[PDB]
């Protein structure tokens, strides 16, 4: 099977610079039979190049496709706003066709730390058995960040899960939740509910913290 | 202008069949290769399969040999995706994809054309809203509010604020799968502290799948 | 290789 390796992961850039994006194979691609897709939050991808630097039908001239046996290139001469995106390269020379995993074009931006708010369960969810203890990350870039959850100052695993917004179209920043999920009886048992946060834009990390019932 | 349209989303039990159908219109049909490709949410996208409809001819990725059937039906430009022994692992958006056409009719093997996508999930949970509970903004400018859309399945909700009048500073997180199979999200918004005694936030909530809609007004901590 | 078949059905067609 044939291995599309692409890179970088994400790339940081701004309208008006020139992206090259990159895509290696485990072993040549018979032909030049490589595709280049766009796609972005909740559409179908789009095709961009074909046979390596075929441009599609409706695609801008800005964008332009290279390379041979193994290593394959997909070049914005000058990025628009639009172009921030996520993009796919396809090999289809052997009958197993496979994708890369996707290289991710974000805008650039100073680095912000986040703002941290933490939410006890409230009442309503109490009463019903369960408790969910909310930490909120707003705002911040680059998208890295470590949430740590601490009940009674011991080091919490496994029940808490997170995720994190799309970058912001306007401020380039992002946002993460962490829900930490106990039974009520659990969140009864203990005293002390804290979320520590590290993050590139903080000089020490941040803890939100507060006492169940105050 | 070539057009692939998909069947609906689709809720399937482990070790159930599930198929999907892509009706093209636009152009020739049976001499262009029709592929399925499919994206497990913030994934990759994986190849399926595809079938070249004149010579009925398939070709499938090998680590879903035998499990993954797709035909064609050249009375109704019909391409059909049967994928058979179905887990949570293929939880996903399927699209089927149709290759382009060059200058001189030339087939670009590339896929130029997509389908929506359908979403198929694969649980044993069954169809439920979402319980929704107030975030509310801290008892100590800027203060921060949500809701916690809880417990609900399948995919997908929409949430918006204040019947949507309130867009900036709202952020709306992806939902996360719960080990009890159910999902849930949180929706913020940052708003100025001074606003808290005298705005009203009500976040309002639409599941489709179960028809349930719920407005939650979120209000200052209190005891 | 598979994705070429729709090629050949083209070029056998154009061909005669």
């Amino acid at each position: 099977e044939i291995v599309l390796t692409q890179s970088p992961g994400t790339f940081a850039l701004s309208p008006g610079e020139r992206a090259t994006l990159s895509c290696r194979a485990s072993q040549s691609v018979s032909g030049g039979a490589l595709a280049w897709y766009q796609q972005k939050a909740g559409q179908a991808p789009r095709l961009l190049i074909y046979g390596t630097s075929g441009r599609a039908t409706g695609v801008p001239g800005r964008f332009s496709g290279s390379g041979s046996e193994t290593d394959f290139s997909l070049t914005i001469s000058r990025l628009e706003p639009e172009d921030f995106a996520v993009y796919y390269c396809q090999q289809y020379g052997t009958s197993q066709s496979t994708f890369g995993q996707g290289t991710r074009l974000e805008t650039r931006r100073t680095v912000a730390a986040p703002s941290v708010f933490i939410f006890p369960p409230s009442d309503e969810q109490l009463k019903s058995g369960t408790a969910s203890v909310v930490c909120l990350l707003n705002n911040f870039y680059p998208r890295e960040a470590k949430v740590q959850w601490k009940v009674d100052n011991a080091l919490q695993s496994g029940n808490s899960q997170e995720s994190v917004t799309e970058q912001d179209s306007k401020d380039s920043t992002y946002s993460l939740s962490s829900t930490l999920t106990l039974s009520k009886a659990d969140y009864e048992k203990h005293k002390v509910y804290a979320c520590e946060v590290t993050h590139q834009g903080l000089s020490s990390p941040v803890t939100k913290s507060f006492n169940r019932g105050e | 202008k070539v057009q692939l349209v998909q069947s609906g989303a689709e809720l399937k039990k482990p070790w159930s069949s599930v198929r999907v159908s892509c009706k093209a219109s636009g152009g020739s049909f049976s001499s262009y290769a029709f592929n399925w490709v499919r994206q497990a949410p913030g994934q990759r996208l994986e190849w399926l399969g595809g079938i070249v409809p004149l010579v009925s001819s398939t070709n499938y990725a090998q680590r879903f040999r035998g499990r993954v059937t797709i035909s064609a039906d050249r009375s109704t430009s019909t391409v059909y995706l049967e994928m058979t022994g179905l887990t949570s692992a293929d939880t996903a958006v399927y699209f089927c994809a149709r290759e382009g056409e060059g200058w001189f009719g030339r087939p670009l093997r590339a896929f130029e054309f997509w389908g929506q996508g359908t979403l198929v999930t694969v649980s044993t949970a069954s169809t439920k809203g979402p319980s929704v509970f107030p975030l509310a903004p801290s008892s100590k400018g800027t203060a921060a509010l949500g809701c916690l859309v809880k417990d609900y399945f399948p995919e997908p909700v929409t949430v918006s604020w204040n019947s949507g009048a309130l867009t900036s500073g709202v952020h709306t997180f992806p939902a996360v799968l719960q080990s009890s199979g159910l999902y849930s999200l949180s929706s913020v918004v940052t708003v100025p502290s001074s606003s808290l005694g005298t705005q009203t936030y009500i976040c309002n909530v639409n599941h489709k799948p179960s028809n349930t809609k719920v407005d939650k007004k979120v209000e200052p901590k209190s005891c | 290789n598979w994705f070429d078949i729709t090629n050949w059905l083209w070029y056998i067609k154009k061909k005669k």
